[PDB]
């Protein structure tokens, strides 16, 4: 029982870190797409 | 010397008349370039579309 409750702490931690790095993993994804949008941006002001 | 005068006075409208009509000429072409480079102003409004 003591092992089995060892096990379900080891759980817990398991699921919060994965959790955290999706939520970091889609961050980045939106900085770089923010990076091609503001290229774009000058190129239009360019034109203007 | 009156026909001398209506002659001489006709010579002179038809030059009043021919100075019109280059003043008419001059601003048909000036309306012209300035069309052509409103042209230009609108395929660059296209490029930035």
């Amino acid at each position: 029982r003591s092992m089995v409750t060892q096990l379900i702490q080891f759980g817990s931690t398991l699921q919060n870190i994965i959790e955290r790095q999706d939520a970091e993993s889609l961050n980045a994804l939106l900085q770089n797409q923010a990076k091609e949008l503001i290229l774009t941006t000058l190129s239009i002001q360019d034109k203007t | 010397l009156l026909i001398e005068a209506e002659k001489v006075s006709q010579s002179e409208i038809w030059r009043r008349r021919r100075q019109e009509w280059e003043i008419q000429r001059n601003n048909a072409e000036a309306e012209m370039k300035q069309i052509d480079a409103q042209l230009k102003s609108l395929t660059v409004r296209r490029e930035a579309a």
